[PDB]
């Protein structure tokens, strides 16, 4: 099998011009094309023979001669900010890479954290839920009763058609049994300078 | 008062670079199209067929363009001739260039083949005319005609090596698909085409390039050649074109019995070998597996023609003309059937190669030899003649142009249809039955209907013919 | 127009075996190959490829795990998984261009390969006890195995976060910023009826 892989799985993308790389492993000829698929959709073909169009937009263009590709759009619209595919038809064996554009925005994070309820404790459980609702890039969750653990499960949406940010749902479950120790605090680390913390006793 | 040798050979010259042109796109335009250009061949049929059908078009409308030219300065085709070789080079190296459009590849290769096809008619249709022109007498003309019509297989030699040792010698990789996965348990590991020196897709297309600007460099060194070497006369005889008595003459040809089966025969015979020289070369890369030797077969079979002209002249000075036009066109029958029948043997390629070139040879000189005997024939069918053998052989390039575009379109289409791989490492079964039918069945069955045709031949070689020529002294 | 339409969503069980159809209307189905592909919350892969009038080309990973089957008759083609496990994914069908190697019509079915069916448990996740300007809410759905589908009475604020595994069910949470606190409910929506609707009370 021929290895094709994209860079950038996200690229962070406002308007103006935009491109996205792909790398074969090998010299496969200009024989690239370019999918492009939108969520809860199948994959639409762009381009083909790294060059050619198939009834798309003329924003969509592609460029590359061997073992660099490239595709490239005039002007980003709402539309464009879907995955985007890169596949080789050199060889039998086909082979995709994988790329998505985001919307360029600001930044500030934010937290808070939820004990577990009462009908949850009647029912055997406990679990401990942290929201992050706000935030512009990648973030990371640490959970500490006394010590960092690593019995979380998160969740991650989208990026926000109004806002343009993402959000995060850490959740902690833990026993009645487990309910021990006490307090439960919830670290995030954001490009903030410093982790928000947000506790419970 | 006599035409010169040097004039002659000048003459003859000038006449080159249209068949080294006719040549190469005939042998190279298809694969340039499917694998280098890298084309729908749904695309390349239509550009082949709107190709050769606008060069036939527009062979009867230039001449009669060039028959309404006045005598300038320089002369009455030689204006033609210098104001279209530019154009006609910077279309012909503009054919074999790749663009670099997202959309509309097929409208780029429409546009300059039409315009070359157009321009080198603007070339041909003056040249072909001037040799009424070079002499008044007709002795001149004639050995000009000798000079021209054998460089002119000289330059179609000249043209198809130069193509195929300067294309062939860059190749580019290949395109494997779901029919070339034919191991995944065995997983054969013979990485062996990393260590060579490795050429490109890219390579592949300078290199047409190159053999493009070669070959506009002879286009424009011989038409400079034409230029010189020769000077139109203005002979005071100038007869009147008369388009009227031309369509007249037209009805009157193709209503006279021997013309009319000497038409159908050769149509249908460089009809078959027309449509093999379209549909060799990826008979050669693809059914014999010769991508790297194609161009080799290709010379050798051009080289067997050239050396089978003389014994072709030798054959019909000797024992005839009807067994030797019986035994031309047909010699390439048993060799077309064991191309397809044999596991692509190399010696046996090459054999049938040499038969072949043979058999062109033979198709393509014979009927010129038949043509006085059907020319006193008409004469003394019909005493009053202005013309008909140029409006016979007019009629003989149309069609030839226009049903050899629609067999190139049509072969190509079904390519398309069967599934061809664009540029694929090996072809599927149906492209590869398409083929080896484009070259064994198709071509068979036109030489068939060329010999039935000639078979009902009324002049009966030169029994007749030469008791016409009795009557040729008699008028 | 040529298209491809494809079987609903499967849910299959660990060691079952599922077939996925694709039938294809505007074109010879003989003349082109169609191929099947992978899609699991990643990059596009590759099972194989079938010659509805001929051969079938695996891949090696696929290989014993996917068999590929093509009725002319129907015009269909047929995509039978063997083992299952981490077969939960989309599956699409395309056939091929008969000269390049891409992909230019496509499909889209979807595989989900667990064991259970059970009704979501809803807990009004509240505040600790503190409040500045605007305060965050939530509700947790634990404990299902479908797509569910929770709504808040009116209010733009929800952030809905993708359903997770936790063993073999589905956890989800929904997040909602609301300044004002008179009264607030989580209305969840489930498959198998199950419409529970709870309000969120202080501490
Ligand atoms: C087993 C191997 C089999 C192999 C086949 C390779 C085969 C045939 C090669 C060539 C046929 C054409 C080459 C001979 C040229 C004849 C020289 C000549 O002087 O004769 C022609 C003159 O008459 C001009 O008229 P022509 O119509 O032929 O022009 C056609 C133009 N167009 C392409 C658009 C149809
Ligand atoms: C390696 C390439 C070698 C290849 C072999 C293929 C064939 C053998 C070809 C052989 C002899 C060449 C035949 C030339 C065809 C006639 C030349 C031509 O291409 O013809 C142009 C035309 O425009 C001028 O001659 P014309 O019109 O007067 O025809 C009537 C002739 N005449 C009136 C004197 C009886
Ligand atoms: C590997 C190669 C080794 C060796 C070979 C050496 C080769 C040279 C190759 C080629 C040049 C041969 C050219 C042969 C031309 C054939 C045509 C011919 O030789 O003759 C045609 C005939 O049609 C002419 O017509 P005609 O002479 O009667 O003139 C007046 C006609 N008309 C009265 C009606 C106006
Ligand atoms: C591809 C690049 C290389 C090209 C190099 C240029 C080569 C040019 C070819 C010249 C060949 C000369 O060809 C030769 O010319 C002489 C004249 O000297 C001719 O001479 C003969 O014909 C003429 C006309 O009938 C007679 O008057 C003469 O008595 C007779 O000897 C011959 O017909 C020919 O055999
Ligand atoms: C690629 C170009 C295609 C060919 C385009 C046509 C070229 C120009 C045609 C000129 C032919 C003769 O042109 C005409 O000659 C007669 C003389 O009898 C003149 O009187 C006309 O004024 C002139 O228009
Ligand atoms: C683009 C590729 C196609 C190439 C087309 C080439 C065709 C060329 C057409 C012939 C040239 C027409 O241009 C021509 O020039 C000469 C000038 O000397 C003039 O023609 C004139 O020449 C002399 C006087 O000089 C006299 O015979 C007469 O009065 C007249 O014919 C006209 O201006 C025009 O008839
Ligand atoms: C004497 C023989 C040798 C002559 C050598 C002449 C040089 C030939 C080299 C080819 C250079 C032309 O290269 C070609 O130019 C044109 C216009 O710029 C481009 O064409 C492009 O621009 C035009 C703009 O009008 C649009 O139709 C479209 O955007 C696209 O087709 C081609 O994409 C490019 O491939
Ligand atoms: C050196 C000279 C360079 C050549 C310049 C002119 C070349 C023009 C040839 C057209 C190239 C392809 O042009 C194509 O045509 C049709 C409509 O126009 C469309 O298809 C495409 O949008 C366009 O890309
Ligand atoms: C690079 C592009 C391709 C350019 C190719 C140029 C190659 C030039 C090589 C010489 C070709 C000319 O070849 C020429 O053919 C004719 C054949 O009848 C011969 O001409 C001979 O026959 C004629 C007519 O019967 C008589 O005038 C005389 O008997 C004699 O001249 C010449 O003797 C020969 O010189
Ligand atoms: C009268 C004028 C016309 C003259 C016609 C002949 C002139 C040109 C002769 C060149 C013939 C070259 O002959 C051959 O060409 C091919 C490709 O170029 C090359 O062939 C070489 O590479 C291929 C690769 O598969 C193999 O067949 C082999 O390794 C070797 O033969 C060599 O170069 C030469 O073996
Ligand atoms: C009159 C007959 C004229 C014969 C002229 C024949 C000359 C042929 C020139 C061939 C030179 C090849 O030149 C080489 O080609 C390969 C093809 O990809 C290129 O690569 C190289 O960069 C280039 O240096
Ligand atoms: C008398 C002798 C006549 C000899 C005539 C020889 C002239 C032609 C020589 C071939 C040189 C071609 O040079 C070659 O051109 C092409 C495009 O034009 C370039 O190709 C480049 O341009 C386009 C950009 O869209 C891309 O498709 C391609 O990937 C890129 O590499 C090559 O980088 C360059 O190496
Ligand atoms: C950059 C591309 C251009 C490169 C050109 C390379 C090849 C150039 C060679 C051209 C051939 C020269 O040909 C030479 O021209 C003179 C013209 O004075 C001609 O000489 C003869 O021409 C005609 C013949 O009908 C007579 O009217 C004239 O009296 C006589 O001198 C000869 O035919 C030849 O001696
Ligand atoms: C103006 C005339 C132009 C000259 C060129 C005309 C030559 C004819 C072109 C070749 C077309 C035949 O090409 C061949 O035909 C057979 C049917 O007979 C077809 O065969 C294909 O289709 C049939 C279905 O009907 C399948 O059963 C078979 O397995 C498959 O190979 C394909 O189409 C092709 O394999
Ligand atoms: C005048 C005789 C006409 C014969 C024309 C040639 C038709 C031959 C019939 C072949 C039918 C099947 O052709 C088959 O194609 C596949 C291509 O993958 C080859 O492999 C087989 O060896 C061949 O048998
Ligand atoms: C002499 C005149 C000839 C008739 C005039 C030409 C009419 C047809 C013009 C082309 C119209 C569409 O062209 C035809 O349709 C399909 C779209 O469905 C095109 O597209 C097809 O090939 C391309 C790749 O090349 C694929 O990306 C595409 O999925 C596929 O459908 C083809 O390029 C062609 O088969
Ligand atoms: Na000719």
């Amino acid at each position: 099998a021929l290895d094709i892989n994209s860079p950038e799985a996200e690229k962070n993308a406002k308007g103006a011009r935009a491109r996205i790389t792909c790398n074969a492993g090998n010299q496969v000829g200009s024989a690239v094309a370019w999918f492009n698929q939108r969520p809860g959709d199948p994959a639409s073909l762009l381009t083909y023979w790294a060059a050619t169009e198939k009834g798309v937009a003329g924003k969509q263009s592609a460029q590359g001669a061997s073992t660099k590709f490239s595709m490239s759009s005039a002007g980003p619209e709402a539309p464009s900010l879907s995955s985007y595919w890169c596949l080789l038809f050199e060889k039998g064996a086909f082979s995709f890479g994988g790329s998505k554009l985001n919307p360029r925005e600001g930044a500030g994070p934010q937290a808070s954290i939820l004990p577990p309820s009462a009908d949850l404790n009647t029912s055997g459980g406990a679990a401990v839920v942290c929201f992050l609702p706000n935030w512009y890039g990648n973030i990371t969750v640490q959970w500490k009763t006394e010590a960092p653990q690593s019995q979380a499960n998160m969740s991650w949406p989208g990026q926000a058609g109004a806002n343009a940010a993402y959000a995060m749902a850490a959740v902690l479950a833990i026993t009645k049994g487990d309910y021990g120790p006490g307090s439960f605090t919830c670290n995030a680390s954001n490009r903030g300078t410093g982790p928000f913390a947000m506790s419970l006793n | 008062s006599r035409l010169s040798v040097c004039s002659k050979l000048c003459y003859a010259i000038g006449g080159a670079p249209y068949q080294i042109t006719g040549c190469a796109i005939g042998f190279f335009l298809q694969i340039y199209l499917l694998d280098v250009a890298l084309l729908d061949p749904f695309y390349a049929s239509i550009i082949l067929f709107v190709g050769r059908a606008w060069d036939a078009v527009t062979d009867p409308t230039v001449g009669f363009l060039v028959s309404r030219t006045p005598w300038t300065r320089f002369g009455r085709m030689m204006p033609w001739i210098v104001l279209s070789t530019p154009f006609a080079v910077l279309c012909y190296f503009l054919i074999w260039y790749v663009p670099s459009v997202d959309q509309g590849k097929v409208v780029w290769y429409l546009i300059f083949y039409c315009c070359f096809q157009t321009l080198q008619t603007c070339f041909h249709v003056p040249y072909s005319a001037l040799t009424m022109f070079i002499s008044t007498e007709q002795k001149e003309r004639d050995s000009a005609t000798a000079y021209r019509m054998t460089v002119e297989v000289l330059g179609t030699l000249i043209g198809t090596a130069i193509q195929g040792q300067i294309v062939g010698m860059a190749n580019a990789p290949c395109i494997s698909t779901e029919i070339d996965l034919q191991s995944t348990g065995l997983e054969v590991a013979p990485d062996v085409q990393i260590t060579d020196p490795h050429v490109s897709l890219q390579d592949l297309r300078n290199a047409y390039m190159i053999a493009s600007g070669v070959i506009c460099a002879i286009y424009v060194v011989c038409a400079v050649v034409l230029f010189l070497g020769v000077k139109e006369q203005k002979d005071t005889c100038r007869v009147r074109t008369e388009p009227m008595s031309f369509f007249q003459g037209i009805c009157m040809v193709m209503g006279h019995g021997p013309y009319a089966k000497l038409v159908m025969g050769f149509l249908f015979t460089s009809l078959a070998f027309m449509l093999l020289e379209g549909n060799f070369a990826l008979f050669c890369i693809y059914n014999l597996g010769f991508r790297n030797d194609f161009q080799n077969v290709l010379l050798v079979i051009m080289l067997s023609a050239t050396l089978a002209i003389p014994f072709w002249q030798w054959f019909l000075t000797k024992f005839g003309k009807k067994t030797a036009v019986y035994i031309g066109t047909t010699s390439v029958v048993p060799f077309l059937i064991s191309v397809v029948l044999v596991p692509s043997s190399l010696a046996v390629t090459y054999i049938a190669s040499f038969a072949a070139g043979v058999s062109v040879a033979a198709a393509f000189l014979l009927p010129w030899s038949m043509l006085p005997d059907v020319v006193d024939d008409f004469k003394v069918q019909n005493p009053e003649s202005q013309g008909h053998e140029a409006i016979f052989y007019s009629f003989y390039v149309f069609f030839t142009k226009f049903a050899s575009g629609v067999s190139l379109g049509v072969s190509t289409l079904s390519l398309d249809f069967a599934g061809y791989v664009t540029r694929g490492c090996t072809q599927p079964g149906e492209v590869k039955l398409t083929l080896k039918i484009l070259v064994s069945a198709a071509p068979i069955v036109l030489i068939i209907i060329g010999l039935l045709i000639f078979i009902s031949y009324p002049i009966n070689e030169e029994k007749r013919q030469g008791n016409r020529k009795l009557l040729n002294e008699q008028r | 127009a040529s298209k491809l339409e494809l079987s609903g969503p499967a849910e299959p069980r660990g060691s079952k075996s599922a077939q996925i159809t694709c039938k294809a209307k505007g074109f010879p189905e003989a003349r082109f190959w169609v191929f099947w592909l992978f899609q699991r919350a990643a990059a596009l892969d590759w099972p194989a490829a079938n010659f509805s009038g001929g051969p079938v080309q695996f891949e090696s990973r696929f290989q014993g795990n996917a068999s590929l089957k093509g009725s002319q008759a129907q015009a269909n083609a047929e995509l039978n998984i063997g083992a299952l496990g981490s077969s939960t994914a989309t599956y699409r069908c395309g056939w091929k261009l008969a000269n390049g190697g891409f992909f230019p019509s496509w499909g889209g079915a979807n595989v989900n390969g667990a064991a259970g069916a059970k009704a979501p448990a809803v807990y009004p996740v509240e505040i600790s006890g503190a409040g500045t300007g605007s305060v965050t809410l939530g509700c947790l759905v634990k404990g299902y195995n479908a797509k569910p589908n929770l709504t808040w009475p009116g209010a733009s604020g929800a952030l809905t976060f993708p359903s997770e595994l936790n063993g073999a069910l589905w956890n989800l949470a929904s997040a909602v910023t609301g300044s004002g606190f008179p009264s607030a409910t989580c209305a969840v929506g489930f498959g198998a009826a199950t419409d529970v609707d709870k309000k969120v009370a202080a501490a």
